[PDB]
């Protein structure tokens, strides 16, 4: 029914599922055995894990996602974790050998043997799959072997599947923060070729999730654990719709109509509210309005860009607990007639708002506070273009000079398809700016 | 000492349980002495096998020592 | 019965060796662990052999007699 | 009122047999590590009993280390028993509750048959 | 000394009461097949480590089973 | 037993692993039967007056 | 899987490999004999990077030794860990050598580079996925230059996708006892450079320096020597073995690392050094991890960097860190001095973790960079040969050779395109 297919590319987007389904195990309180207990749920598969898991006869519930990683570490690593039987052995799919961060070389030396494979587990889950409404795929932009292998087979699955949306969440390039010099490189080939194939690509990235979290967490000692289960709480957030119901329901389906204005631009962001330590929700109030004042606030955003200096075209808010619609649509007059949010002379409301009754769980032993009304907040904005108008000037530079080049030119591409994705982004900035212009 | 806390927590107008002064007490319990038991079957089992691993840490230092000191 | 047969042949093959004292202490060594171990598994199947007639004997009867020597330590 | 607490029961006896086998596996575990080590400390001392007056004070210390492992593996036999009759009890009782009662109880009457056909 | 403490690059034993310097020979040729000893004595001198069928049945045939075989009755 | 040693054994309260009913075929009661006369001559007077 | 296969050349291999060797085996937790001990499991699982199966739970090393020199070998042999090597593959030479360039690469080698050459392919054959070789031997070093400059010009045809990782000694710029050694380290970088993709250069007087600044222990060994190497080589293999995100492929590193196809020299960097009584007089913590992990006199290869500019730098730790502490350090120390970099490119750090320390000390880190410092040592030894060609005195023994001056003609000129080329990027 309503059901979705996860992936998972490069050795970033591994932590990722593996605290996802850490969560995602839990809502339904499934042991990492993999059994429901002897209440009366088991059978043919169909109760609300229907969209994340098909617990066959067997009583055992299964993930409906595939990690494909080139190097055995972490794929046998998690193999050997708690989680072994939880998953399904050859969905964990090992190559031998890294990309060498070499978009090309994972795009044309190895992916002509993997993808067989790949594709063939593919049809084999999306035979037994009913409503199909699509695929949540994990990559990273500083793609150390995800970036190539995600290029070439999101053409193919696009190429194949026509009929469905497609969902991207990235891990955007730090600005000022690089463990990698080919970043610039991939992260533009990336770019290039993912903008005219992707449904709606979300980025994210990781210097202000550390920020968030010295500044309102209170912990000063943070680490992928707390980042990764705060990202997956957010993407827990944008499929609760599908989860539980409640009032009203939304969709990917209406996110994609009403959310992207138009073609090409679906560059959009997210925001999570209440992100807030125990002692400091222990004697303090949270509400609706206080929510939505601390969502806008610049600073809580976490992409490095100024609202101030944009100007916004969409936003769809959801709240998630135990709300009313006579706060909801007070609060958001409010917002509609505050005074430094520059909303486009085009859009006279730019608020898609939904409800769920359910709120948001704790993991154990984590850090998130015991909260009962949580918010995600999704926003097209002209302000993203400063990340571009940096990372030319410093590709242009690098590119003038030309170094590691040989690498690439030895393994078989050239200099022109950098030179196409110049114009590529240049294309993007040129349509951003006259597009904020009224 | 349970003494004091157990005339502390059965004293009322409420319920009783009758936690006598000794010989066999009533083969109903409470909430509080079940999870109570619960805890202890956990402790207990933290302590066995903590006690045991320390044990196995010194005796391979002493395999060592000993070991060398004869290789001497 | 059949571990006992074992066990006793053992003791005289062990006895034999014994009046007739390199190999030949080695020997003593693996006849003296074998029947170390055995003793132990004989004396372990008696103890669960006792708490069979707590399913037929009459109630009030039934008391084990083979090891209440309570070994645990700790506590 | 008597559902909603009857299965707030059920579901916390079921957390609780959660943790118990989470415990046995790596008890067992344990154990036969502790095996492997006695075995190897048997071996060790044949080992230094070969090359044959500190040497003798040394292997009197060694044979009081071999009699406070055996003791320490014993008592963990203890725990291990106790664990698996618990866990039989435990088990049993949750058959017992979560077969009869509700089974039972979906026989509850109607309110409007309650009110006769009102 | 520990007798095996965690071996850092900084420090290491040391030991000063070697007189006996002499380096043996396992290496030579001696012959077509050049020819490698196994190393005994170290420096200066010292001590190293080195069937389902039927037993009561068969299957006989009935015939058999009831061959030459009479009740007697007066 | 309270102290240093204890067994924690479930012991059988006797109802069911008995043969209690009367006949002659039963009659020569051999004496490995568990017939402590307090409930069964109760049982006799109790159906006596229950009939 | 992927695999590695070990190569040792010349008399410092000799005692090279030895400590290295005793080093990663004392890591993994084997016993002198070879049966396994297991209390860690990773390393078990992970030892097939280096180590080959032998029956038992034994677990031969992946080495393949060569030298000229028998009492090494025999040395070697009888030392504490020798008897773990296989005695299949103690290939050797049938006299001596007199460290003569010229010699120990056309002449002697002939004979025998067939049976290192099988012996090393039927290992290839036998292991499943090879990343590449590393080498343990000598630049200034005569027999092992000339057997080494042989094996690598042969091996690259062959495998032309592996890494042909060369790690060397450098001779000292005081003081050599050799003094052929220059004419030496010409013709060994000559092919070297063409040849190579990453080297390793160190140099034996900053390790003296260190044995004063924080050894401070008066009377060492070269076997303590060859402990303080043999850490950088445990630290820079690392990676492959265990578990915890780091794209650890040395080819990972190589890509983010040289720019260009003639810059393959590097200059190594360790990890706490504490001193006598400095141990309870520190507070481990990253900062000053950090401190002196880049520092003047941690450094111990070649030459203060100080000199020049750094194009890249490239650090390994290891231990239950975080990502803030170093990103944050590495911000601070780019503000600190964000001149000395090159504007040519930002962001020139490559930063890797792992989570499993070596043992004895719970931090630990390991530093290599590429900076514009390698023109000291190579000016120094070009007009060390322009003097000594001058008048090509002792130049009658490679003439006898079969060795003529027109091959110091092609080098040096190779050389004097190394020194333009990294003096004129950077400047
Ligand atoms: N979400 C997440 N991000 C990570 C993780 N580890 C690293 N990252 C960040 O995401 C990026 C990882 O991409 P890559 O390093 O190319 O990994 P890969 O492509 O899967 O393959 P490799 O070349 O082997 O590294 C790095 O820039 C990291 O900073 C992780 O475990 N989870
Ligand atoms: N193994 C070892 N090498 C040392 C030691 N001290 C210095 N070295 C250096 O290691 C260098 C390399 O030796 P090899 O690689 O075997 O070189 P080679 O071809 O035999 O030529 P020569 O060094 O001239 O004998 C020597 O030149 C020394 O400078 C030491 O104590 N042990």
């Amino acid at each position: 029914m309503r059901e979705c297919i996860s992936i998972h590319v490069g050795q970033a987007g591994v932590q990722i599922g593996n605290a996802c389904w850490e969560l995602y195990c839990l809502e339904h309180g499934i042991q990492p055995d993999g059994q429901m207990p002897s209440d009366k749920t088991i059978g043919g598969g169909d109760d609300s894990f229907n969209t994340f898991f098909s617990e066959t006869g067997a009583g055992k519930h299964v993930p409906r996602a595939v990690f494909v990683d080139l190097e055995p570490t972490v794929v046998d690593e998690v193999r050997t974790g708690t989680y072994r039987q939880l998953f399904h052995p050859e969905q964990l799919i090992t190559g031998k050998e890294d990309a060498a961060n070499n978009y090309a070389r994972g795009h044309y030396t190895i992916g002509k043997e993997i993808v067989d494979l790949v594709l063939d587990r593919i049809r084999k889950l999306a035979d037994l799959c009913t409503g199909l409404q699509g695929f949540l795929i994990f990559h990273s932009f500083g793609g150390g072997t995800g970036s190539g292998f995600a290029s070439l087979l999101m053409e193919r699955l696009s190429v194949d599947y026509g009929k469905k949306s497609k969902l991207e969440f990235a891990i955007y390039p730090a600005p000022q923060v690089s463990t990698a010099v080919v970043e610039p490189y991939n992260s533009i080939l990336t770019t290039h070729t993912t903008l005219e194939h992707s449904d709606c690509a979300f980025m994210v990235d990781n210097e202000a999730i550390y920020d968030i979290c010295r500044r309102n967490l209170d912990i000063e000692r943070p680490t992928y654990t707390n980042l990764n289960r705060l990202i997956g709480q957010i993407v827990s957030s944008i499929t609760a719709s599908l989860r539980f119901d409640g009032a009203l329901n939304v969709d990917l389906t209406e996110f994609q109509t009403n959310l992207v204005p138009y073609p090409r631009i679906h560059f959009p962001l997210a925001t999570y509210a209440p992100v807030i330590s125990a002692e400091k929700a222990y004697h303090e109030q949270l509400s609706v309005a206080e929510i939505t004042n601390a969502c806008f606030e610049p600073a809580n955003q976490m992409v490095k860009c100024d609202p101030r200096h944009g100007k916004y075209m969409a936003c769809c808010m959801l709240y998630r607990g135990d709300v009313v619609p006579k706060d909801v649509n007070a609060a958001i007059a409010t917002i509609k007639t505050k005074r430094t949010i520059q909303f486009v002379d085009w859009c006279p409301t730019g608020f898609k708002v939904g409800i769920n009754y359910q709120p948001p769980t704790v993991v154990p032993g984590g850090d998130l506070a015991k909260v009962q009304r949580a918010v995600c907040m999704l926003s097209n904005t002209t302000a993203i273009a400063e990340a571009w108008a940096r990372l030319d000037h410093k590709f242009d530079l690098m590119y003038a000079k030309r170094a590691f080049v040989h690498w690439y030119v030895g393994e078989g591409m050239e200099e022109g398809e950098f030179s196409e994705a110049r114009e590529d982004l240049a294309a993007l900035e040129k349509d951003y700016e006259e597009v904020g212009v009224d | 000492p349970r003494k004091e806390y157990e005339v502390a927590c059965n004293t009322g107008a409420y319920t009783s349980s009758g936690l006598a002064t000794a010989g066999f007490r009533t083969a109903k319990y409470l909430r509080d002495e079940w999870f109570q038991n619960s805890y202890a079957r956990y402790h207990q089992a933290f302590a066995d096998r903590d006690y045991s691993e320390r044990q196995r840490h010194e005796s391979g230092q002493l395999v060592a020592e000993t070991g060398a000191l004869a290789q001497r | 019965r059949e571990m006992e047969s074992f066990y006793s042949e053992l003791k005289w093959q062990e006895k034999n060796t014994l009046e007739e004292i390199d190999a030949l202490f080695k020997h003593l060594a693996r006849i003296q662990a074998d029947i170390a171990c055995k003793t132990n598994t004989l004396l372990l199947d008696t103890k669960c052999m006792d708490t069979r007639r707590k399913l037929t004997v009459p109630a009030e009867k039934f008391v084990p007699q083979v090891d209440t020597f309570t070994r645990t330590t700790n506590r | 009122a008597v559902n909603s607490a009857f299965s707030s029961r059920c579901q916390e006896l079921d957390d609780s047999l959660q943790k118990l086998q989470y415990h046995l596996r790596k008890t067992l575990t344990e154990i036969t590590d502790q095996e492997h080590q006695i075995a190897a400390l048997k071996q060790a001392i044949k080992d230094k009993e070969a090359p044959l007056e500190e040497l003798n004070m040394s292997l009197r210390a060694l044979k009081e280390k071999l009699q406070d492992a055996e003791q320490a593996l014993r008592n963990l036999e203890d725990s291990r028993m106790s664990l698996e009759k618990d866990i039989a009890v435990k088990t049993n009782s949750l058959f017992i509750d979560r077969q009869k009662c509700m089974t039972h109880r979906n026989r509850y009457p109607s309110v409007l048959q309650l009110a006769g056909y009102q | 000394p520990v007798h095996g403490l965690p071996f850092l690059p900084g420090s290491s034993f040391t030991d000063s009461t070697k007189t006996a310097f002499h380096r043996s020979q396992t290496l030579n040729y001696r012959n077509g097949y050049a020819v490698v000893r196994r190393p005994t004595m170290g420096i200066g001198g010292d001590r190293l480590h080195y069937l389902k069928q039927a037993p009561l049945a068969e299957f006989v045939p009935a015939h058999v089973a009831f061959d030459k075989k009479v009740l007697k009755f007066s | 037993p309270m102290g240093r040693d204890a067994a924690g054994q479930v012991w059988f309260t006797g109802l069911t692993n008995s043969e209690p009913g009367d006949a002659w075929y039963k009659l020569p009661r051999a004496l490995d039967t568990p017939y402590r006369e307090a409930h069964t001559r109760w049982h006799g007077c109790f159906q006596s007056r229950q009939r | 899987m992927r695999e590695i296969v070990h190569l040792q050349a010349g008399q410092c291999g000799n005692q090279i490999g030895a400590k290295f060797w005793e080093v990663i085996s004392d890591e993994h937790g084997i016993d002198p004999t070879g049966t396994y001990h297991g209390d860690s499991d990773l390393q078990l699982e992970r030892i097939n990077v280096y180590y080959n199966e032998a029956t038992g739970g034994k677990y031969v090393p992946r080495a393949v030794l060569v030298d000229l020199e028998p009492g090494t070998m025999d040395s070697v042999r009888s030392g504490p860990f020798g008897q773990i090597f296989r005695p299949d593959n103690f290939v050797f030479g049938q006299s001596g050598a007199g460290n003569n360039w010229a010699k120990g690469h056309y002449t002697e080698g002939a004979e025998l580079v067939d049976s290192v050459l099988d012996v090393v392919r039927k290992e290839a054959e036998s292991c499943d996925c090879l990343q590449g070789f590393q080498l343990t031997h000598s630049l200034g070093g005569g027999t092992g230059s000339g057997m080494g400059t042989l094996l690598i010009s042969k091996i690259r045809e062959e495998y032309p996708d592996r890494i042909m990782n060369t790690f060397s000694v450098v001779p000292s710029p005081k003081v050599s006892d050799t003094v052929v050694e220059p004419y030496n380290a010409t013709l060994s970088v000559h092919q070297l450079v063409e040849n190579t993709d990453e080297t390793y250069c160190i140099d034996n007087e900053a390790l003296y320096d260190i044995c004063f600044r924080t050894l401070k222990l008066t009377t060492p060994t070269y076997g303590d020597l060859n402990h303080l190497v043999s850490a950088t080589m445990s630290g820079v293999t690392t990676c492959l073995r265990f578990p915890g995100q780091l794209n650890a492929d040395l080819r990972k590193l190589a890509v983010n690392m040289v720019p260009f196809p003639r810059l393959h020299f590097f200059m190594p960097g360790f990890a706490p050094l504490t001193s006598r009584g400095s141990q309870q007089y520190r507070a481990l913590t990253v900062p000053e991890l950090t401190q002196q992990m880049f520092d003047a006199k941690n450094m111990m290869a070649a030459c203060d960097p100080r000199h020049g500019r750094y194009l890249t730098v490239a650090a390994v730790f290891r231990g239950r860190m975080s990502m803030k502490e170093v990103d944050e350090q590495m911000l601070n120390v780019q503000n600190k001095n964000s001149s000395y970099f090159v504007e040519w490119i930002p962001n020139n750090v490559k930063t890797a973790v792992c989570d499993i320390p070596p043992r004895g000390l719970k931090m630990s880190a390991t530093f290599i960079g590429n900076s514009t410092a390698i023109q000291e040592l190579f000016k120094r030894i070009s007009e060390q040969f322009t003097a000594m060609f001058r008048r090509k005195a002792f130049l009658h023994w490679y003439t006898g050779e079969g060795m003529d001056e027109m091959e110091f003609t092609e080098a040096e000129s190779n050389m004097n395109d190394l020194v333009s080329e990294y003096q004129q990027y950077q400047d």
